[PDB]
């Protein structure tokens, strides 16, 4: 199957450069040209550029050009998209699309879309804090993951095991940190007399911690 | 620069009705006998996919509940029966010019029966309050529609600073929402009350759920 | 006008320089419309194509590649419709052609206005001058959606400027007849 496996989240200060790539697999990759797409947060995708690897033309969107190069490397089978002098207003997610050309051009394949920050925030760690809940047949229980930056974190429950009623928040950033809660609900026969522990991992600061949620008084 | 402009921005529709969603260009997207008009789903946090190519064809693999249709400079995607799967943004885009463009995006809701939250309240924990902190957390699950208020009472009174609210994404699987509510205080300031209150008021009753603690 | 049918030899060495030059003298004398493809490849500095002086309009792609011949007589080349494509992407590319000096020292493609579709690859061409200086944005038609572009400048002679006639200093070659229509 085809697919295009793009570089992980980035954190880059102010007038720095940051490189975004995208990795094809599953068809020859220098017979179909790349696209590179823009999306801020909330907003609509826009056009940077795209290029063809065989031989590396171009073309650039106009309002991109300067800011984004695009080049490929045939060894790897990867696609590559510099952004240079970067401000807030360069925060988004990048993708890059396969060009299909019977389908009148359109964007068939896409990657997962790399999330670049641009920010002279610190990476800061979660603190991570157990929220303990009865009369009822569900209980529903949590995780507070407070004080860190940049995103992102990836919350399980019981190592991944516990994977029905889970609802993770969207972080909401104050004061250059970030914050979110994750709720889940389980059968109030399992809890207390089972565990329930949540996993937090930060890979920004390459943390991962373990709270067991134990019943309050 | 062809300009895409959709309607509506948003709709919100019931399962098992059709949805329209309308794609106006500035000028004619046409050439060599084709639409360059092309339509994609983007679930929250994941990329687009492609859904219809050149204005009228289904993408492999695509469900035939989608179509598309139109010519020259309108054109029409079409969801029916619409299922509760499709809550999705939806974009139009054309390549009739070199410059490529999307539309602004139609945020598809769907419509279900209401749902009343299931609040739960959680008081700092002793961690937080070790450390000199003290957040109280409420959250509100599993309800339709998305619109909410929350307050937090302290001893019978009403706090509305440092209160941070987040919503999920409609649920791909039961189309409803979730919220959590965060009230922040110092540790001393938190010591300073007995009386914890979240109150949710939602359409499904005139009177608000009530969740509470006592430190 | 007269028309003639166009090759798909791509990249491919002759079988013989005299058939090979035969074959295109016979292809496209008076030849004015190429349906098809335009290939001019592995001609020597001291080849004769005055048969291609008629050309006017190519349907495919022109790719001029591996020659040592100094000109390419296509002045009244006025469009390029790309309905087939190099690579399935260029309608004009001019590759590898050198190594006094053989190879391409100007396009001269002084009537060339339009391309409809596919983009303009041009590289290792050390004595070729110019080719850095045409506003490739003014030939690509509206709804040419390959409109891409790979322009290597390397080069070998040092370039006298654009002739002083040009707008923009905009031009295919150095004579004040070779500045870029716009
Ligand atoms: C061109 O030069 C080659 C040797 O490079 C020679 O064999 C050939 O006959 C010449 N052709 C003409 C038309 O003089």
């Amino acid at each position: 199957e085809i697919q295009l496996q793009q570089s992980g989240p980035e954190l880059v200060k102010p007038g720095a450069s940051v490189k975004v790539s995208c990795k094809a697999s599953g068809y020859a990759f220098t017979s179909y040209n790349m696209y590179w797409v823009k999306q801020s947060h909330g907003k609509s995708l826009e056009w940077i550029g795209y290029i063809d690897p065989k031989h590396g033309g171009t073309s650039y969107n106009q309002k991109f050009k300067g800011k984004a190069t695009m080049t490929v490397d045939k060894s790897s089978n990867t696609a590559n998209m510099h952004l240079n002098s970067l401000t807030s207003e360069d925060s988004a997610v990048y993708y890059c699309a396969r060009m299909n050309y019977g389908s009148g051009y359109a964007m068939d394949y896409w990657g997962q879309g790399t999330s670049v920050t641009v920010s002279s925030a610190k990476t800061t760690p979660p603190s991570v804090y157990p929220l303990a809940p009865q009369t009822n047949s569900m209980v529903t229980l949590g995780c507070l993951v407070k004080g860190y930056f940049p995103e992102p974190v990836t919350v399980t429950w019981n190592s991944g095991s516990l994977s029905s009623g889970v609802h993770t928040f969207p972080a909401v950033l104050q004061s250059d940190l970030y914050t979110l809660s994750s709720s889940v609900t389980v059968p109030s026969s399992t809890w207390p007399s089972e565990t329930v522990t949540c996993n937090v991992a930060h890979p920004a600061s390459s943390t991962k911690v373990d709270k067991k949620i134990v019943p309050r008084d | 620069n062809i300009v895409l402009t959709q309607s509506p921005a948003s709709l919100a529709v019931s399962l098992g009705q059709r949805a329209t969603i309308s794609c106006r260009a500035s000028e004619s997207v046409d050439s060599y006998g084709n639409s360059f008009m092309h339509w994609y789903q983007q679930k929250p946090g994941q990329p687009p996919k492609l859904l219809i190519f050149l204005a009228s064809n289904l993408e492999s693999g695509v469900p035939p509940r989608f179509s598309g249709s139109g010519s020259r400079t309108d054109f029409t995607l079409t969801i029916d029966p619409v299922e509760a799967d499709d809550a999705a943004t939806y974009y139009c885009q054309q390549n009739n010019e070199d410059l490529r463009t999307f539309g602004g995006g139609t945020k598809l809701e769907i419509k279900r029966a209401d749902a009343a939250p299931t609040v739960s309240i959680f008081p700092p924990s002793s961690e937080q309050l070790t450390s000199g902190g003290a957040s109280v957390v409420c959250f509100l699950n599993n309800f339709y529609p998305k619109d909410i208020n929350v307050k937090w009472k302290i001893d019978g009174s009403e706090r509305q600073n440092g209160v941070l609210n987040s919503w999920t994404d409609q649920d791909s699987k039961d189309s409803t929402y979730s919220m959590s509510s965060t009230l922040t205080l110092t540790k001393d300031e938190y010591e300073r009350h007995n009386s914890y209150t979240c109150e949710a008021t939602h359409k499904t009753s005139t009177s608000p759920i009530v969740k509470s603690f006592n430190r | 006008t007269q028309v003639c049918t166009g090759t798909d030899m791509k990249l491919r060495l002759p079988a013989s320089p005299e058939t090979h030059l035969d074959m295109l003298r016979h292809l496209y004398q008076g030849c004015q419309v190429v349906q098809g493809n335009l290939e001019l490849t592995y001609l020597p500095t001291n080849a004769s194509l005055s048969f291609l002086q008629d050309i006017q309009e190519v349907q495919g792609y022109v790719l001029i590649a591996h020659n040592q011949v100094r000109q390419v007589p296509l002045q009244r080349l006025r469009i390029v419709r790309g309905t087939q494509l190099f690579e399935d992407n260029y309608a004009l590319a001019v590759l590898d052609n050198g190594d006094s000096p053989g190879g391409l020292r100007e396009l001269q493609l002084r009537s060339l206005t339009e391309i409809l579709k596919g983009g303009v690859l041009i590289q290792r061409n050390p004595q070729l001058c110019y080719q850095d200086t045409i506003l490739w944005k003014d030939i690509f038609h509206k709804n040419n959606q390959l409109a891409l572009t790979l322009i290597d400048t390397n080069r070998s002679r040092a370039c006298h400027p654009c002739s002083p006639m040009c707008k923009g200093s905009r031009c295919w070659g150095e004579s004040s007849e070779d500045c870029q229509s716009l």
